[PDB]
């Protein structure tokens, strides 16, 4: 239950307080709240938890990896395919 | 005396009213049929408009986008006065400008269109190619004579 | 002019210049403006986005460091043409008739 | 579809034919309703509010008076006389007729839709208060009427309750061009798959 | 080799781009042209249920055949614009 | 007969044609004997003035104003109303229009021809002045324009909205920031237009190809 | 010094007639169909790099 919320609440805040998150993930005490935040790489500063750190982090790790030349399709390559269908 | 005045109006310079006013205030007032006369106190009064009419030509070429606020102090007038005087020269085609009353911006420009940008980006790429090819000609010459 | 040439960008902020000439941000406006008039530089000046983006540098007599930076620019260029080329030789290899 | 009706019902005004059928004054009433439904604001002045035949016949009957009154107030841009005039319309035209009985609700609705959308062309921001006051409804009353009409895909706007401004989210530029053109070319591809597939199959 | 070759200004032509006023204009002209002779094409394939090949060519056309003229023009501008995007995308990546 | 012709052509918006029949009507009354022709002569002199102000010529309005029948044989409050409007039109100050109409309303309204055209002249005189102001500006407040125009900010704003609907600088109003934005950009293209004609025609072709080949099955 | 100029061929009328006649090859570059220009694009790129 805690984990499913953590997946939804990435895209629903850029920052949200400690007090508001605590409630969402159904913790009774501070120690439980802060540990779940660190595993998700969300920093807690002045009792505010930031979704910006995971969301930026994930974005870079995608660009680091290779899938994306063909998946996106490179524009130069698109035209090559246009030409050679007619000539075939 | 005369060289300094004509050259200051001709060349592209950013300058303000009192600096110019100060330079020419004792000099041209002992010359009548110029600025000295009682009716030609409205040709010294004309002189103020004239230096700020030239500023707008200067300001438009060099500066594309500049704050309206900063522009007010440059012609040394209120915003109300400035905006009127920007308009006179957008109508007489001397400048093209867009002035915002909120004092966001004054965008001194003529707006390009989608085609003008595309045309301008063809020429950059065409003329580039020419420069690459002549360079190789001159490498061969330089080494051979050396 | 010196500082923008060797950089591969062709614009500078006001904040860069303010540090560079060790003078106010107010001075920047007046000196950069003279640079257009003389024809040392040519371009557009903006105070709202706080940029001056040049479109020209004037020709100079070219000392040793300037030539090194000119070299490293063409090494970048050359490597691109080659990669863009390999991909297009492979795709439609058998069709060119 | 009233599209055929608007063209017919004004030729019936131009050439004096209304015989062996309901009166000239009824002919005119009908022409006005259909005029309003099909024709854009530009073509509306032209064809309905300007017509020698409508003006010459004046409004001597109630049915004819209500419908003409709605049209005059749309162009003149008085929207505070449009809403009462709409209610006059349902009462004395739409519902007493045997062919607009079932489009009685449809015309009420569409007319509220025309005028809102007309205003949202003209304005990229309005407030709920200014807009509501001119229409002669309040802000709550405004919310609900817009809350049907925006899912009927005609007014293409938003509502803020927080800031209380109604912003306009109606493209007219390259985005609009693209939405429309792509659908039709998808429609060519669909016939091409369909029509090709049976001939091969046999 | 002497005749075929046209100096180092032969490869030069093949990376050059052109004014886009003339490109956009080229497209519209061809586009509009295929609406007009494609009403001729509509007439042709509405009929063509009647015997004698020659008789078809007089009546509903088959001399300067509409299907044929459209197909050539459509291909021509289609080939140009495949080139125009290829040569453009090449320069964008290549030079910068 | 001449008078009736004039009134029609005046609404045809041909005001040089309007003037000629109007002058001719005038001559009749003035040189005919007076028994009621005095009443009719006066109306037609207002109407002469009426058409010429629409042409926005004050060279000839001033010809009409003379001391031989316009400030002597007939002198009327409605003549003075007309010239007050005339000069006001030419100066392009709606503020001079405003002062005139309050005191001369009686004269204005008593002639129905005058009334049609001077109703139209308010819209046109707003308009000439309005498009003048907003031409070299973008994000000008609606409020600043009302100060120079000289009508309440809301009444100006209801007019501005209409000009949009006419589509004579086609822009958009912010009510809640009080701003005017102007677009002269294109909102169709050529490319867009003929793409739509071509696909739309080919749709008919594809139905027509299946129609010939109904004999396959 | 010797300064390079354009070294162009444009040909005479007279010359054109023998040149095409002797020719029976598909030419180094002619820029006709799409096939010729797809070859050409890739040739140009190798060209830019060599200078």
């Amino acid at each position: 239950i805690r984990d499913e919320i953590a997946k939804n609440t990435e895209l629903s805040y850029d920052f949200l307080p400690l007090s508001n998150i605590k409630a969402l993930l159904f913790f009774n005490n501070e120690k439980e709240t802060e540990k779940f935040a660190l595993e998700r790489n969300w920093p807690i500063v002045n009792s505010k938890v930031y979704f910006n750190n995971q969301s930026k982090e994930k974005a870079d790790y995608e660009d680091e990896m290779m899938h994306e030349e063909d998946q996106k399709t490179n524009i130069i390559e698109k035209a090559m395919d246009y030409a050679i269908s007619i000539e075939n | 005396s005369q060289e300094s005045l004509v050259k200051l109006f001709t060349t592209n310079e950013l300058m303000r009213w009192p600096i110019v006013q100060k330079t020419y205030e004792p000099v041209l007032n002992e010359d009548d049929l110029a600025f000295g006369g009682e009716a030609n106190k409205h040709h010294w009064e004309d002189l103020q408009k004239r230096v700020i009419e030239h500023n707008l030509r200067v300001i438009s070429e060099y500066y594309s986008r500049i704050t309206l606020l900063r522009l007010n102090e440059l012609l040394d007038l209120t915003e109300s006065q400035t905006e009127t005087y920007i308009s006179d020269l957008v109508n007489q085609g001397i400048i093209y400008a867009k002035v915002n009353r909120p004092a966001k911006i004054v965008n001194f420009e003529k707006p390009k269109n989608s085609s003008q940008l595309l045309n301008e980006w063809s020429h950059n790429v065409d003329e580039l190619l020419e420069h690459i090819e002549t360079i190789g000609h001159l490498i061969t010459k330089e080494e051979i004579m050396h | 002019i010196e500082t923008v040439f060797v950089k591969n960008i062709r614009m500078l902020s006001f904040e860069d210049i303010s540090k560079a000439t060790h003078l106010p941000k107010d001075n920047v406006e007046h000196l950069v403006m003279r640079a257009i008039s003389l024809g040392l530089l040519k371009g557009s000046i903006d105070q709202v986005n706080e940029l001056v983006t040049i479109s020209w540098v004037q020709p100079r007599i070219i000392s040793g460091d300037q030539i090194t930076k000119m070299k490293d620019r063409l090494v970048e260029w050359n490597d691109q043409v080659e990669k863009l080329g390999k991909k297009m030789e492979a795709r439609g290899q058998s069709i060119w008739v | 579809n009233f599209k055929e009706a608007a063209k017919l019902l004004v030729d019936s005004l131009a050439t004096f034919t209304s015989i062996e059928l309901t009166s000239y004054e009824s002919i005119a009433t009908y022409a006005s309703v259909t005029g309003l439904f099909t024709l854009e604001r530009t073509d509306l002045k032209s064809k309905v509010i300007d017509s020698p035949e409508l003006l010459s016949l004046i409004s001597t009957t109630a049915a004819l008076q209500s419908i003409s009154s709605l049209t005059i107030s749309l162009y003149a841009s008085d929207y505070a006389s449009y809403f009462p005039y709409l209610l006059e319309t349902y009462a004395n035209v739409l519902i007493p007729c045997k062919y607009l009985n079932r489009h009685a609700d449809f015309f009420v609705r569409e007319m509220r839709r025309k005028v809102y959308a007309q205003l949202l062309e003209s304005y990229k921001t309005l407030s709920l208060k200014s807009m509501a006051s001119a229409f002669g409804v309040s802000v709550a009353f405004l919310d609900n009427d817009l809350g049907k009409f925006i899912p009927n895909k005609q007014l293409n706007c938003v509502i803020d309750r927080v800031n209380g401004i109604v912003e306009t989210n109606r493209p007219d530029n390259k985005n609009a061009q693209y939405h429309l053109l792509v659908k039709q070319g998808d429609g060519l591809l669909t016939k091409l798959q369909k029509y090709g597939a049976a001939v091969r199959l046999t | 080799k002497m005749l075929m070759n046209l100096h180092k200004e032969q490869w030069q032509s093949g990376l050059k781009m052109y004014d886009y006023e003339e490109k956009e204009e080229s497209n519209l002209a061809a586009t509009k042209s295929m609406v007009k002779i494609a009403e001729q094409y509509s007439k042709r394939i509405e009929e063509e249920k009647e015997l004698t090949e020659e008789e078809l060519k007089t009546r509903y056309v088959g001399r300067q055949d509409p299907k044929k003229h459209l197909s050539e023009t459509a291909d021509e501008t289609l080939e140009n614009n495949i080139v125009s995007v290829l040569t453009a995308g090449v320069n964008s990546v290549a030079i910068k | 007969l001449d008078l009736m012709s004039g009134i029609l052509h005046c609404e045809d918006k041909d005001y040089k044609t309007a003037f000629s029949y109007f002058f001719e009507s005038f001559e009749s009354y003035h040189n005919l004997t007076t028994h009621n022709s005095y009443e009719k002569a006066c109306q037609v002199l207002k109407y002469m003035l009426l058409s010429k102000i629409m042409l926005n010529l004050i060279d000839d309005v001033k010809n009409i104003l003379n001391a031989k029948y316009t400030k002597e044989t007939y002198q009327s409050r409605g003549i003075d109303a007309m010239k007050a409007v005339a000069e006001a039109y030419n100066n392009r100050s709606l503020l001079d229009f405003n002062t005139a109409l309050k005191q001369y309303e009686k004269e204005l309204m008593g002639d129905e021809l005058t009334r049609s055209h001077f109703n139209a002249l308010y819209d046109t005189l707003l308009e000439s002045n309005l498009c003048k102001i907003i031409e070299p500006f973008e994000c000008v407040e609606i409020s600043h324009i009302s100060k120079i125009i000289g009508l309440d900010t809301q009444q100006v704003e209801g007019k501005l909205s209409q000009m949009i609907l006419d589509k004579i600088f086609y822009g958009v109003l912010d009510q809640g920031n009080g701003w005017l934005y102007v677009y002269e950009t294109p909102n169709q293209d050529a490319t867009y237009d003929s793409a739509l004609e071509l696909v739309g025609q080919l749709n008919k072709v594809v139905d027509q190809l299946f129609e010939k080949a109904s004999v396959l099955y | 010094t010797f300064l390079h100029l354009p070294c162009t061929i444009e040909a005479e009328e007279a010359e054109e007639i023998g040149v095409e006649h002797l020719l029976r090859d598909v030419r180094d570059q002619a820029a006709g169909g799409l096939s010729i220009r797809l070859t050409n694009q890739l040739k140009s790129l190798k060209g830019l790099q060599s200078k």
